RNA sequence: CGAUGGCCUCCGUUGCCCUCAGCCGAUCGAAAGGGAGUCGGGUUCAGAUCCCCGAAUCCGGAGUGGCGGAGAUGGGCGCCGCGAGGCGUCCAGUGCGGUAACGCGACCGAUCCCGGAGAAGCCGGCGGGAGCCCCGGGGAGAGUUCUCUUUUCUUUGUGAAGGGCAGGGCGCCCUGGAAUGGGUUCGCCCCGAGAGAGGGGCCCGUGCCUUGGAAAGCGUCGCGGUUCCGGCGGCGUCCGGUGAGCUCUCGCUGGCCCUUGAAAAUCCGGGGGAGAGGGUGUAAAUCUCGCGCCGGGCCGUACCCAUAUCCGCAGCAGGUCUCCAAGGUGAACAGCCUCUGGCAUGUUGGAACAAUGUAGGUAAGGGAAGUCGGCAAGCCGGAUCCGUAACUUCGGGAUAAGGAUUGGCUCUAAGGGCUGGCAGCCGACUUAGAACUGGUGCGGACCAGGGGAAUCCG
């Protein structure tokens, strides 16, 4: 597993051809932008809620989303 | 305080052996584990690793030697003439 | 800092086999405070009634499970043990129910 | 040199010539030696590091290399343009930083040569880290409640692989130069061949945090499928402290040797500098950097592993190599009792309680008179405080011999850490002394040396 911590990287992996579905937990506190790709598992870790929800619709739209309930 | 009185390093041995076998042996353990001073680096740390090997703990230096001493008198008096021979034979 | 803590006997007392009377009387003697258990050890302590609902309430450390055991106490005493278990509905929370 | 294929470009495939050069000897020999790389959760009637789910990882391969990033893009001159920026000539460019230990994401290079790792005994002491045990609390569920008990018991977590930080070690570096010698260990040991004192660097980081990861696991309470369900829900998985404690592991240091305590496969670094790239760009050769693509064939895998799956003719009191190891007492992995786990008394039961047996005990008075012979049994026995002879190879004899004490309960005194001659706050077992007290009993079970004087032999 890897951690990214800032923003843009994330969606820049995320666009990448090998990446194969993300998935949304959201807990208290955080929420977690999982992408699986070929390799490693990206885990990007959001503390307030905005950012997540507006970044929500922001994932290309050919990429699998799952929402962990 | 003064623990024995005549015996030394060999008061491990008990009372084995025989006296005379013991008080034999002392002298060659104490020599063989004395630290002597490298003639090299001056230093007081010429520790017998083995039969022969007389190693330097800071120098880092080995030397061939006796087996219970770092010298042997044969050893010094064959050095001295092997020297005297050197210098003569070729005046 | 505030310490709250709710007992309900509900069940029992609708079915008919035993009241909270003697429920608080039994706990304002047997509360002991610092090992003390003389008058709550002074006004340190609170207990409310209310209907079928027994309140306690205090700043010093007090323990839930110091509740719970008073309660199985007094159920060993009145002989309801083989018919009342005493569980917790949610936090600060105790409830008699039967088997 | 000769031929072929692929856009005959550039390379591959060969066939011949030139040139280059050791083998320690084919080959076999370890399911405990060396040997890259997989962990967690779930699942069966019987299989799981193998199945499923989820996270990884090693090795090998790839015409066009799939891609990024590095190699890399600067300076001078004549210019244009107010400048910004843009033209035309030359020149460089196989990386950069730190005084140093060394650091940074890579950072060309052959035959050859050097070195390292693999690759090392036994014992002692100490320290660090885990697991376990222990103490004080919060929860959740159980047990007792004739009286008492804020009570007693169970449970209360996070993998591999990355990143960061503690914490350990350094025979690593820089400044400076020390006697009135200093630093320091349980012991040692260290220093003008550079100590103390400052400031750095490196290695291991199995610990903590984080990604994994709460989604799963577990403990409880409640609803479902009336069932065939990885069913669905609520809550919780918390805060601390100590220890010459036990086990494992890492590290430092020392002792012993007329004992010095493996080899090879495999891998890596360095010294060299034969070669290759391009002429300023669409830069090239080349990359042990990041990501991406494909594959990993063959054999074993059930169970027993022992008072019933093995060998003794057998379900034979024999024999047969290992890992894990709780609480109390206690020096103790001793003996005795208990918890997790296991078992049904060892190839039969019932009723009687004669002799003689086998195995345990106790005996008045005497105390070896028994017997070949104190055979057997019995006495002593731990610990603390006194005391300890002849002889001696001077080390021993020695626990010599011989004495006194030992319970319970209530106290006193001494022995430490952290924070701000003092004050406050925490604390772990010890040792000594005293009083009181019991039908003189106190190593109360268990554990647990009889002694002395001599002779012979070794
Ligand atoms: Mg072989
Ligand atoms: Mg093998
Ligand atoms: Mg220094
Ligand atoms: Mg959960
Ligand atoms: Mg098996
Ligand atoms: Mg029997
Ligand atoms: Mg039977
Ligand atoms: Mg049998
Ligand atoms: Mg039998
Ligand atoms: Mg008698
Ligand atoms: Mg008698
Ligand atoms: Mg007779
Ligand atoms: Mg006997
Ligand atoms: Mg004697
Ligand atoms: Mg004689
Ligand atoms: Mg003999
Ligand atoms: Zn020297």
């Amino acid at each position: 597993p890897r951690k990214i911590e800032e923003i843009k990287d994330f969606l820049l992996t995320a666009r990448r051809k090998d990446a194969k579905s993300v998935k949304i937990k959201k807990n208290k506190d955080n929420v977690k932008f999982k992408v699986r790709c070929s390799r490693y598992l990206y885990t990007l870790v959001i503390t307030d809620k905005e950012k997540a929800e507006k970044l929500k619709q922001s994932l290309p739209p050919g990429l699998a989303v799952k929402e962990l309930k | 305080a003064k623990r024995t009185k005549k015996v030394g390093i060999v008061g491990k041995y008990g009372t084995r052996y025989g006296a005379s076998l013991r008080k034999m042996v002392k002298k060659i353990e104490i020599s063989q584990h004395a630290k002597y001073t490298c003639s090299f680096c001056g230093k007081t740390k010429m520790k017998r690793r083995a039969v022969g090997i007389w190693h330097c703990g800071s120098c880092m230096k080995t030397v061939a030697g006796g087996a219970w001493t770092y010298n042997t008198t044969s050893a010094v008096t064959v050095k001295s003439a092997i020297r005297r021979l050197k210098e003569l034979k070729d005046q | 800092q505030l310490l709250k803590f709710t007992l309900d006997c509900t069940h029992p007392v609708e079915d008919g086999i035993m009241d909270a009377a003697n429920f608080e009387q039994f706990l304002q003697e047997r509360i002991k405070v610092n090992g003390k258990a003389g008058n709550l050890g002074g006004g340190v302590v609170s207990l409310e009634r209310s209907k079928s609902k027994i309140t306690v309430t205090s700043e010093v450390p007090f323990s839930k499970r110091y509740l719970k055991y008073l309660t199985k106490k007094y159920l060993k005493k009145n002989n309801l043990r083989d018919w009342l278990r005493v569980v917790a509905n949610t936090k600060e929370s105790y409830e008699l129910r039967y088997f």
